[PDB]
C-alpha cells in the first residue's frame, strides 16, 4: 500500500482561478463564501491513485479511431502532445491523462448538450492515456470548435480540450482546459478570465508544433502541464 | 525569494464532464474499463456500506451536473494506491450525480484508522473533491461518520476547524437504503450550513 | 454598351506578390521572364462584364444550405461579411463576389484533392453573391481546416477562403485569399509570404466580429475588399 | 505624397480554381446560372468562331489547371457589359483547360474595331486574364487574329511593344475545328516565345 | 404595428458601471445578487416608443426661459450641444433627450432636497427635445454647480446634467450624466468611479466647444452620446 | 477582432430623477403634456387593468424613489410606438413610487400575446425597466399574469430561468382594487426571492 | 509556435575538398583506412557493377571538383550501416571526380528492392548526396537503373515528381567496361535535362 514520503508545494490560488468569478455567472451561487480551512499534509493527501495497471483500449488515446462508426471524423487533424512535469521541472512518469471535447462544430456528444450544430456519426470527443516513462503524453483528435452558450448575450467558449491530470497524489490533481495558440475568441472568455493574471492564462495555451506533425497527415500541438512540486519531507517530528 | 515553475491553472469541469470522467452519465457507450463508483467487491473485508449524497449551491438548489472523486484507507487503514477494476478493494473511486434526483451514491468499506503526520490518529473518513460546472478550482472536503462520535471529537483535523458548529457538517448521517447500511453525505457550496472545504 | 468614362489608379506590383517567388515552388517555371509591357487605358480596360442580371440562387450565399444532401455540414459556423470599396474609399455596388474553400479538415470537393481527410457529404465548398447598393456582401459557410500540401516537406496552407472579386471593370478584377485572425500557419506559408510587405499581408486577414455574430448559432469574421481607385478623366486629348 | 488606400493583394488562384469559377471542371454538380465559355448564342450578329489554345510552362509542359477570363466586343465593336445567359452575345466569358489534353476552348465572334482614348482604331482583339496555381497575380495579355495583318500593323498597342518579334506572340493561328473557323493562341508563360503580358 | 426588423449590439457590462460599487453606497443593497438572465431579442425588446408627436412647449429646451418667474437665472449661461449616434456611427434621428440638473449653486429643485444652499426662483432645472433628422439636439442652461451628498463624510458630486435618451427601441433606452471637462472632483466621485475603466469615465465629459458659443453672451459644451449599434438580422 | 464605438456608459437616475422624468412627484409645476402612468383611455379594447406594486432593496426596505419605465403590447398584441396623448393606447409609459408609501400604479390594459423572434408564442407580458437612487444601470424585468397559467407554462422567455422558483418572480397577483381588476407585481432588488433580471 | 534549436547552418566544401574527404585526389598521403569507392568486395553476393558519370554546370562544363557520397542496401535490400573495411559489403561509400577527366566510378552490387515507410516497394536505387565547391547544401538524388522499368513505373518515390521526362533524368544507362556490367549516371546540376534533386 502507498505511504506517505513527500510533501507538495503549497497552491498559489491567486494564480489559480479563484471560486468567485461573477462575469462566469454559474460560479456566484456555486463558490463557497467562507474560507477554506488549511490543513498540514497527512498520507491521506500525499496519496493517491496509480493507473499503471488500468487496462487501456487499443485506442483510447486517439478519437480519430476510437468512435469509429463506418469513417473518419470530419475535422483538422492534430496530435496533441507534452510533458507532465512538477514545479522542480521533474517528470511525472505513468501518470493518468484524460481528455474531452467537443467536435469540429462545437457540438458535444452528451444528452444534456442543446446547441444545434450536428453530431459527426465517427467523434467520440474522449481519451485517455498514461504518461510514459520519461513524463510524456500523445493524443490523436480533430481541433475542436468553439461554441456558444448561455452565459452573457453573445458568449462564445473558444476552442478548447478539458483535461483531467491525476499525479502523483489526490494533491497534485487537476482539471484545466487547453486552449490553442492565436484564438481571438481567448481574451473574450469569462471562463478563461476567471483567471485573474494574464500570465497565467498563457499556460492554458497549446502551441502549434510543426516538428511534430505528420506531413500530408496532421498537424500538431504541444501542451506542457505542471502539477505542483513534490519533495521528500525533512526535519519533522525529530 | 525562490521561485519555482508556475502550476497549471485549474479551470472549471463544465457541464459536460461526464463526456471524459462519467461516460454513461453523458449518454455514451463505455470503454472496457472504467473508473466508476464501486470500490468494494462483494467479498473485500470490512464493513460494507453505501454512500450517498445530494449537492445544493447557494440558493438550495441542486447541483445535477456534480462529479466527486474519493480517496479512502480500506478496512485496514491502508491506502491501496495500485489501481485495478480486479483488486478487492480499491482506495480510489468516483461518482457523479444523476440528472433527475441530484443524487450520487458510492458503494464501498467503512475506512479504518490512520494517522495523521505526527502520530495522532484521524477519526475514520472518505477525502472528497468535488467538481463541476460554476466550480473553477476543485473543493476538497471530509466525510466522516455519525457512529463514530468518540473518534471525531479527538480528531485532529476536525480539530482545526474553530468553530463546533461546521464540524457538524462534515459527519454524514447513518440511514438505510433498501435496508442496507448507508450514509448521507450532502454538501451545500454556499450558505447557510456550508460545508468545510480543506487547503492542503 | 459599356462607355469608356473612367482611369483606374495604377497597381502598386511591389505591395501585390510578384511572380518570381521560388518558395512557392510552382511560381518558379509559371512566372514571366520578360517585363510586363505597359498600355494606356482604353475602353478595352476600362469597361467590363456587370452582374446584376445574373439569375442567383437563394443560397447562392449560403454553403451552410447550398449543398444540402439530408443534413448540416459539420464545422465552425460562420459568417463572411464586409464591404468592397475603391482606394479612394467609395463603395462599390452590384458587384460579383465568389468565394471557394475546403471542408472543416481541410479537404477541397475537387477531383484533384489528394488529400486523405473526408468529405463532408452536406459541404460543397462554393459561393457567390452580388454587393447591395452600399458595397456590403455576406455569406454564411463553415471556417475552413488548414491542409498540407506539396511544397516544402512540412508546408501547410493556413486556413483560408479563396475569394474573386469583379469590380467596374477588368482593370479591377481581383482574386485573393481570405485568412483568419491569429492563426499561427500564416507567417510560415509560401503563399502568403510571396507578399513581400507584411503589412500588405495584414490586409488579407479577416477579424473576428462578434458584433456580427448570431447567438446560440454562428460567429462572425469580416473581411473588407479595396479594389483600385476610379476616378473620372481630366485633361485628356484636349 | 499622396497615398490611398491600398489595394487588397492578389494571390494565387491555386489549383482548386474550379470548385468556384468552373464547377463542372472540379468534377461538381453545376447551379442552374454558369458564367462560362459560350460568348454567342447561334444567332448572334457577326462572324461565328471557335477560339482554343494551351498553356505552357518555361519548361515547355502543359499547365492543364490555367482558368481564363475573356473580354471582348461585340461584331459591331461595342462591348455589351450587361451580363445574361439570355443575351445574343456576351461580352465576358470564363474558360478553362482540360486537364487530359490542357486545352480550352471558347465559342464567340470575331469582335469589331473598338477605338483607343486618342481615338486610334485598335486591331481586333480580345482581351485574356490568365489564372492558375503558381501565378501569383493574373497575367494579362490580348488575342488579335493573323488574317487581320494591315490592321495589326498599325494597332497602337500591339505598337508599344518595342521588338516585332514579340508582337508575333500575340497573334492567333487561323484554323479549323471539326471544319469550323477557329484560330489557335497558345500562351507562353515562361522562356523561348514568351507571351506579351501587359500592365495598365 | 412596430416591427421586429432589427438587432442591437450586445452590451458591454464592464465598460458600462456594474451594479455593485460599495464606495457608492446605496448600490450595496440596490444591486442584484444574481446573475442577470439572458435572453434573445424579440420584438419586444428592439422596439420601443417614438416620440414624435410628443407635443413640446416653445421653451422645453431653454431652461433660462422655461421657469421665468420675472427674470433670468444667477448662473454660467452655456449651451449644451451634441450628437446622438449608434455604435456603427449612424445618426439617431427624431430621438427623446431629456435632462436634469441643479441649479448655478448645486440646489436641486426637488422637495427631498436638503443642501442649504437657495433656490433660483427663475431657474427649474428640467429641459427635452428631440434630436433633429441629421442626430443633433441642443439645450440652453446654466452650468450646475457641484454638490454635497451624504456617502463618505466629504463627498461632492461634480458639476453635472442628467440625461436621458430613448433611442430606437427599449433595448437602446439609456440614463447617463454628463460632467464638464477639467472638474478636478471628476476623479473623487465615487458614482464616475462607478465605472470601473477610465476611458469610458472620458466619454461623459463634455468638452468647452468656444466654436458654438455666442460672443457677449453664453458659452457651449459639446456632449455627444453613443447609442448601441442597431444592425438588420441576418440569416436567422 | 472588430470594435466598434463604445457605448456612453450608464450612471444611476438618482434621488432627484422626478426632476426630469416625474414633475409633480418631485413637488414641481409639470408642462402641458407629461409622459405618465395611463397607457389606456377608458375606451381603449381590452381588459382593463390596474396594476400597482412595491420596490425593496436587499435588507427588506421600500426603495422609495424608485421610477419605472414600461413597455407593453395592445390587448391585441400589436406594439404600437407612435406616443400620443390623444391615442386611446399606447404601448409605453412611466410611473413611480410615492414616498410615503413606497407604491407605484400603472392603468392599462391587459397585453395579448406576441411571438418571439423564432415564431414562438409569449405569454402576456409587460416589459419594465427599473431606475433609482443606487442603480447604476438600470434593471430589466418582465411582468406575467397568474391567470394565464397554461400560456406561462410554454413562454420560451420564462423557460430560459433555469429554476422554476425564480419564474414565479415574474407572475402578478390578481386581485381587485375598488370593485376594479388589480395585479400586484412587487419587485425584490435583493436577496430572497429576488426578482429576475434580463440583459439581452 | 515552438521552436527548437537551430541546425547548424551548411556551407560549401570548397575546391579543396579532398584534404579532408578525398586525399589521394588532393595529392596527398592516405590514412591507413579510408571510406572510398568500393562498397563490395568480389566475393560479396549479388549482381557486381560498375557506375560511373560526368557532373555538369548550368553552362554544360563539367564540375571537376565534385564529391559523392551514396547509401545503398545490398543486394537483398537490406542497408548495412555498420561500416567496417573487413565487410563483404559496406551500403557507404564516397567517390570524387577526377580534375583531368571530370569522371567518378563506384564498384558495388545493385541494390535490391526496399519499402517505403507506407509499404509500398521502391525500384533498386543508390542515394546521392552532391558537394562541390559553388554547391552551398549538398544536393540529394537518386540513381535508378534502366533495365529495371517495370519497377521503376510503380516507385512511388519516381511518381512524386510531376512530370515524367524529370523522371528520366534519374535513370542510369547499362553499358559494358571491359566486359562487365555498367551504368553510366550523369548530373545536370542546372538547366536542360537537370537532374531531380530532393528535399527531405
Ligand atoms: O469568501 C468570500 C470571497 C469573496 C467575497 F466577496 C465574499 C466572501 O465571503
Ligand atoms: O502545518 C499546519 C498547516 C495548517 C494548519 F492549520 C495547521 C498546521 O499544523
Ligand atoms: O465509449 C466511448 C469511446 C470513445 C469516445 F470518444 C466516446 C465514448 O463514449
Ligand atoms: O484575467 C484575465 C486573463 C486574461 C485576459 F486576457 C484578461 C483578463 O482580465
Ligand atoms: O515519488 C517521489 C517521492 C518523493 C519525492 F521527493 C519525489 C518523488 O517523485
Ligand atoms: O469536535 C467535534 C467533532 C464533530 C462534531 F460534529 C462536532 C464537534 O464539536
Ligand atoms: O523578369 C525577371 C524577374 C526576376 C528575375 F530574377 C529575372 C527576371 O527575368
Ligand atoms: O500613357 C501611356 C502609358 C504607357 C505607355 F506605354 C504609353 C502611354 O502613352
Ligand atoms: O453546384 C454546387 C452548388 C453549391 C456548392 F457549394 C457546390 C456545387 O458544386
Ligand atoms: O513577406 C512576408 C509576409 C509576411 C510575413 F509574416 C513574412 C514575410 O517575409
Ligand atoms: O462609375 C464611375 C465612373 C467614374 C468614376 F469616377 C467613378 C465611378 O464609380
Ligand atoms: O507590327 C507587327 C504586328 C504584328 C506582328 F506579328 C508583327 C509586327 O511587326
Ligand atoms: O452575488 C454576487 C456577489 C458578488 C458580486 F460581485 C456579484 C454578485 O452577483
Ligand atoms: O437562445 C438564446 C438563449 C439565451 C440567449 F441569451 C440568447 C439566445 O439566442
Ligand atoms: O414645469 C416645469 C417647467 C420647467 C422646469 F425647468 C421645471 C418644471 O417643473
Ligand atoms: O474607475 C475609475 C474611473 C475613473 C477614474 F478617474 C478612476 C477610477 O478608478
Ligand atoms: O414554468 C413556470 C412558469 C411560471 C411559474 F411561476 C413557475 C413555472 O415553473
Ligand atoms: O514513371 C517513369 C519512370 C521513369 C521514367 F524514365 C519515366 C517515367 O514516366
Ligand atoms: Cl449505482
Ligand atoms: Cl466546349
Ligand atoms: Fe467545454
Ligand atoms: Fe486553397
Ligand atoms: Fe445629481
Ligand atoms: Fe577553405
Ligand atoms: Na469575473
Ligand atoms: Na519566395
Amino acid at each position: 500500500p502507498a505511504q506517505d514520503n513527500s510533501r507538495f508545494v503549497i497552491r498559489d490560488r491567486n494564480w489559480h482561478p479563484k471560486a468567485l468569478t461573477p462575469d462566469y455567472k454559474t460560479s456566484i451561487a456555486r463558490s463557497p463564501r467562507q474560507a477554506l480551512v488549511s490543513i498540514p499534509q497527512s498520507i491521506s493527501e500525499t496519496t493517491g491513485p496509480n493507473f499503471s495497471h488500468l487496462g487501456f483500449g487499443a485506442h483510447d488515446h486517439d478519437l480519430l479511431l476510437n468512435f469509429n462508426n463506418g469513417g473518419l471524423p470530419i475535422g483538422e487533424r492534430i496530435i496533441v502532445a507534452g510533458r507532465v512535469v512538477d514545479q522542480y521541472g521533474k517528470p511525472v512518469p505513468n501518470t493518468l491523462v484524460e481528455m474531452w471535447q467537443a467536435n469540429a462544430g462545437g457540438r458535444y456528444r452528451h444528452k444534456n448538450d442543446r446547441y444545434l450544430a450536428p453530431l459527426d456519426p465517427n467523434f467520440g470527443g474522449v481519451g485517455r492515456c498514461l504518461t510514459d516513462s520519461d513524463g510524456y503524453y500523445s493524443f490523436r483528435t480533430i481541433k475542436p470548435g468553439p461554441y456558444p452558450w448561455r452565459n452573457g448575450p453573445n458568449d462564445w467558449r473558444p476552442a478548447h480540450i478539458h483535461f483531467g491530470i491525476s499525479g502523483p497524489s489526490i494533491a497534485t490533481k487537476l482539471i484545466t482546459q487547453l486552449y490553442f495558440e492565436g484564438d481571438p475568441l481567448i481574451p473574450m472568455c469569462p471562463i478563461v478570465k476567471s483567471i485573474a493574471n494574464p500570465e497565467a492564462v498563457q499556460q492554458l495555451i497549446a502551441k502549434l508544433d510543426m516538428n511534430n506533425a505528420n506531413p500530408m497527415d496532421c498537424l500538431a500541438y504541444r501542451f506542457d502541464i505542471v502539477l505542483r512540486g513534490q519533495r521528500k519531507t525533512h526535519f519533522e517530528n525529530c | 525569494p525562490i521561485e519555482l515553475l508556475p502550476e497549471t491553472p485549474s479551470q472549471t469541469a463544465g457541464p459536460y464532464v461526464h463526456i471524459g470522467l462519467a461516460l454513461e452519465a453523458a449518454g455514451n457507450p463505455t470503454r472496457d474499463q472504467e473508473i466508476w463508483n464501486r470500490l468494494a467487491k462483494p467479498d473485500a473485508p470490512g464493513e460494507h456500506i453505501l454512500l450517498l449524497g445530494q449537492v445544493y449551491d447557494g440558493n438550495g438548489h441542486l447541483v445535477r451536473d456534480s462529479f466527486l472523486e474519493v480517496w479512502q484507507a480500506d478496512a485496514n487503514g491502508e491506502y491501496q494506491d495500485a489501481y485495478n477494476l480486479e483488486n478487492a478493494f480499491n482506495s480510489f473511486g468516483r461518482t457523479a450525480t444523476t440528472f433527475d434526483a441530484g443524487e450520487w451514491t458510492l458503494h464501498t468499506v467503512k475506512p479504518g484508522v490512520v494517522n495523521n503526520a505526527a502520530g495522532v490518529p484521524m477519526a475514520p473518513h472518505i477525502n472528497i473533491s468535488l467538481f463541476a460546472r460554476g466550480i473553477n478550482i476543485h473543493l476538497h472536503t471530509r466525510l466522516y461518520f455519525d457512529d463514530e462520535a468518540q473518534a471525531n471529537a479527538k480528531c485532529p483535523v476536525l480539530n482545526l476547524i474553530e468553530q463546533p458548529q461546521r464540524r457538524e457538517t462534515l459527519i454524514a448521517k447513518r440511514c438505510e437504503v433498501d435496508g442496507k447500511t448507508a450514509y448521507r453525505f450532502d454538501i451545500r457550496i454556499q450558505g447557510e450550513g456550508e460545508t468545510v472545504f480543506f487547503d492542503f
